[PDB]
């Protein structure tokens, strides 16, 4: 199956003289393997997966230097945007950057992306062709004009089609025994009464990797999403995930409802019915 | 790995 | 730091030739390499960024290739304006820049033997308290020339300095001057001062000498 | 400036059995800005040894965090997660319901 | 069921001192952790100082060293000693308590004004 | 288009410090990353460090760590480079370069360079001696004569023959640094042997730092 490597960056400014809080994480699929935190004592990029510790001091030094560079760039951009918006120096503002690449089963590049945000709103993103920018507001349009002048799209395209894919392939090779594992969910159904005439059926999916799953309810074969409650997938804490879906059903009609679980680790989609 | 090029606004 | 190794340090080519310059990194720098052109007395001019992309205004004969540890700068048809020194720079780490040793591209021509002239020190400098003997190697190619000083058939070591001109703009030759610095007492101690010049263009070494005090 | 209220889930890593080691998880997601205060409570007090994951965010730029601690579930013991945020007038407490 | 009674607010010059007190009703085994939250302008109350039944205390980052919280274990009353007060401390302070089943009870709140 | 203009050449004694400016015209010094590169005479390029002027965040090479202070002033659009504890090995042309990025990258815009001569010698005028033609300096109907410009400081000296009348066949060699801290060079010109007795050759040596102009006849 396809694989993805993603990096997530966050820089939050502080009203006091303290430097902005910068934290970065790296993901291969849904597995974290690196972190950088400015409030950490070490002030170095730290391993978060067993398979990334095979890397060398050269790797860790390069990553730490690049993290510090990114932190200072975000520090500059926070001030630039604050000056643009004439915002008070006593406020706290956030810059978020996410970028990465996708590769296929053969390991060749599929797609790459890069998106920037300021205070939770879209600021500037790289188009699918990796050759243009989409601006969400006028400050973004200023940045877009400058970047179209100075080759930012080409630099990002080079990184994504090069180094991102190479790193993803190397990380997959080094940690296949965990990164190339599909864990099917352990599924069971629970019955929670509400009233004498009403009840709730809840379909569970526990301990599955990767996080992409589809829990759906059907009444006598007809898909219905009117009384369906679906929580967002949550991490179990050990690399696996959990999810559940609920339907409010009348009492005595439990046998009419079925739960369908589609996951890439399952050979064929399941069908659970309440006994 | 991490992109070593940073851009300004 | 990532050390960049350039090869060759010097390249001789004619107008219309295909020139290849190789830059090698101590570790994988990816595509983050930049090529520069510098002429004497001028700042470097960026030619190629990201190891393959031409800068605006750079002629299309320049081309770069390679990713990882081996890189190449190619000039398809060498023009007179392309004779300069080329440096490769790596920027794979955001706050670490390393340049290569540099490759000087010089004009190739036929071998010309130097004309060796030797000048005795002037009377004015003898009055001033020092003696300087100048040997001239004029209008020769290639650059590799060996000059040795013989004082009464005794070799001298550590009392001479050589200066070479850049290639001339008409005949693309070189010129060299070796100056022998001696104290006046040491100059008057001996009698025969000779300059022996060994070059590819000479069938046998050429020694031009003068006798002290004879007009 | 967009401010999003947190979503709080309190759950265990494995289905709870009284007397066997487990992990108590408090998943706080979909909130902006990042500054949040999350506490795990046991019988009215605050559990001192609580670890949290590194700050990250979803496609819609909303942050999520996982605050977890190691515990041995027993009956008569009550667990809950308290989350304080800029968008809350007072801190919100979500209790550990077993089948949730 | 459980009512919290607050006292000790008022007006005080910078560098002064005030002592807040919060008393809980019911049996002694009804409340575990009692503390104080203070209002921030942005519809949010931040922690000041809380103490459990066993004396496990915690303080906010802005009141470390300056404020001290103590509990009269014979009853369900806690006291907060505020020293080296600053103009930035002017806020409404809310008492709160957590039951052994993690039910939070809040008081009306008392004003502490530092000129 | 942004242009970087640097300060003039500095002659410094060992142990002193030199501050080199770099003014950005047509733009701001804060719209990019200013790098500082030096090049010893006849040697390759060497990266010293840089600064992100918008946050005043600087980086230095390990070789120059503890000696170079790179600062930028957005009010005047100038980036400075101060190198302390100067020694003879610091004699180089120092360049400021700009990249249109937050981090140092392919340097596109460069300054003209500043030459720092770290020498203990004092400003001294040249001594121009003649290199007289003779039978030993005559080869195939051509005779070689010239002037030896000796013991001057600092660079440069401009040598012209007959006030620019004789430019064909003139070889002014680069000046070499002697063991005494001073410089020396020779300017030689080849002329026909039949013109020795009828033509007068005078070498014009001009040294601006010492305000010395010497016209010696060979």
């Amino acid at each position: 199956g396809s694989h993805s490597m993603r990096y997530f960056f966050t820089s939050v400014s502080r009203p006091g003289r303290g430097e902005p809080r910068f934290i970065a994480v790296g993901y291969v699929d849904d597995t974290q393997f690196v972190r950088f935190d400015s409030d950490a004592a070490s002030q170095k990029m730290e391993p978060r997966a067993p398979w990334i510790e095979q890397e060398g001091p050269e790797y860790w030094d390069q990553e730490t230097r690049n993290m510090k560079a990114h932190s200072q760039t975000d520090r500059a951009n926070l001030g630039t945007l604050r000056g643009y918006y004439n915002q008070s120096e006593d406020g706290s503002h956030t810059i978020q950057i996410m970028y990465g690449c996708d590769v296929g089963p053969d390991g060749r590049f599929l797609r790459g992306y890069r998106q920037d945000a300021y205070d939770g709103k879209d600021y500037i993103a790289l188009n699918e062709d990796l050759r243009s920018w989409t601006a969400a507001d006028m400050a973004a349009q200023i940045t877009k004009r400058k970047w179209e002048a100075v080759h930012a799209a080409e630099q990002r395209r080079v990184y994504l089609e090069g180094r991102c894919v190479d790193g993803l392939r190397r990380y997959l090779e080094n940690g296949k025994e965990t990164l190339q594992r599909t864990d099917p969910p352990k599924t069971h159904m629970t019955h929670h009464p509400i009233s004498d005439h009403e009840a709730t059926l809840r379909c569970w999916a526990l301990g599955f990797y990767p996080a992409e799953i589809t829990l759906t309810w059907q009444r006598d074969g007809e898909d219905q999403t009117q009384d369906t409650e679906l929580v967002e997938t949550r991490p179990a804490g050990d690399g696996t995930f959990q999810k559940w879906a609920a339907v409010v059903v009348p009492s005595g009609e439990e046998q009419r409802y079925t739960c369908h679980v589609q996951h890439e680790g399952l050979p064929k989609p399941l069908t659970l019915r309440w006994p | 790995e991490v992109d070593p090029i940073g851009h300004l606004y | 730091d990532i050390q960049m190794t350039q090869s060759p340090s010097t390249l001789s080519a004619s107008v219309g030739d295909r020139v290849t310059i190789t830059c090698r990194a101590s570790r994988d720098i990816g595509r983050y390499l930049a090529w520069y052109q510098q002429k004497p007395g001028k700042a470097p001019k960026l030619l190629i960024y990201l190891s393959s992309s031409l800068e605006s205004g750079v002629p299309s004969r320049f081309s770069g290739s390679g990713s990882g540890t081996e890189f190449t700068l190619t000039i398809s048809s060498l023009q007179p304006d392309d004779f300069a020194t080329y440096y490769c720079q790596q920027y794979s780490i955001a706050n670490q820049l390393t340049f290569g040793g540099g490759t000087k591209v010089e004009i190739k021509r036929t071998v010309a033997a130097p004309s060796v002239f030797i000048f005795p020190p002037s009377d004015e400098q003898l009055k001033s308290g020092t003696a300087s003997v100048v040997c001239l190697l004029n209008n020769f190619y290639p650059r590799e020339a060996k000059v040795q000083w013989k004082v009464d058939n005794a070799l001298q070591s550590g009392n001479s300095q050589e200066s070479v001109t850049e290639q001339d703009s008409k005949d693309s030759t070189y010129s060299l001057s070796s100056t022998l610095t001696l104290s006046k007492a040491d100059y008057e101690k001996h009698k025969v001062y000779a300059c022996e010049v060994t070059h590819q263009g000479l069938s046998s070494p050429v020694t031009k000498s003068f006798n002290r005090g004879e007009c | 400036m967009i401010q999003r209220t947190p979503k709080i889930q309190v759950y265990s890593r494995h289905p709870a059995e009284n007397g066997k080691s487990n992990f108590l998880n408090c998943y706080v997601s979909g909130f902006h800005p990042s500054d949040i205060e999350v506490d795990l409570l046991k019988n009215g007090e605050r559990i001192e040894k609580v670890e949290h994951s590194d700050l990250s965010f979803s496609k819609d730029w909303s942050f999520y965090l996982l605050y977890y601690t190691e515990f041995t579930p027993t009956e008569k013991d009550e667990y809950a997660c308290r989350v304080n945020h800029v968008t809350l007038s007072q801190p919100k407490i979500v209790k550990w319901d077993r089948d949730m | 069921e459980v009512k919290l009674v607050e006292s000790g607010g008022g007006l005080v010059q910078p560098g002064g001192s005030l002592r807040l007190s919060c008393a809980a009703s019911g049996s002694i085994f009804s409340i575990n952790t009692m503390g104080w939250y203070r209002q921030t302008p942005g519809k949010q109350r931040d922690l000041v100082a809380d103490i459990s039944s066993g004396g496990s205390t915690k303080y906010g980052d802005s009141v470390k060293g300056r404020f001290t919280i103590s509990r009269d274990n014979t009853k369900n009353t806690v006291y907060l000693q505020m020293n080296s007060l600053k103009p930035e401390d002017t806020a409404v302070y809310y008492c709160y308590g957590l039951s052994y089943s993690n039910d939070d009870y809040w008081g009306q709140g008392t004003q502490v004004t530092v000129s | 288009q942004v242009q970087l203009v640097q300060s003039g050449a500095e002659v410094k004694k060992p142990g002193s410090s030199v501050k080199v400016s770099c003014k950005a015209s047509g733009g701001s010094i804060a719209d990019g990353y200013i790098s500082w590169v030096r090049q010893a005479p006849g040697q390759g390029l060497e990266w010293m460090g840089g600064i992100l002027p918008r946050v005043q965040y600087t980086n230095y090479a390990q070789k120059f760590q503890g000696r170079v202070t790179i600062t930028a002033d957005e009010s005047t659009s100038t980036a400075y480079m101060e190198l302390s504890s100067l020694r003879s090995e610091d004699t180089a042309v120092y360049y400021c370069a700009r990249s249109p990025t937050a981090t140092a990258a392919a340097l596109k815009i460069w300054g003209q360079g500043t030459m720092v001569t770290v020498s203990s010698a004092s400003t001294k005028g040249p001594s121009v001696f003649p290199l007289a033609p003779s039978s030993k300096s005559t080869s195939g109907g051509t005779a070689a004569l010239g002037c030896l410009v000796k013991d001057y400081f600092p660079e440069p000296v401009t040598v012209s023959w007959n006030s620019g009348a004789l430019t064909s066949g003139v070889h002014t060699f680069p000046a070499v640094l002697q063991s005494s801290g001073l410089y020396s060079l020779s300017s030689v010109v080849t002329v026909p042997s039949s013109s020795l007795g009828t033509q007068t050759y005078i070498c014009n040596v001009n040294h601006k730092p010492s305000n010395t102009k010497v016209d010696k006849k060979v």
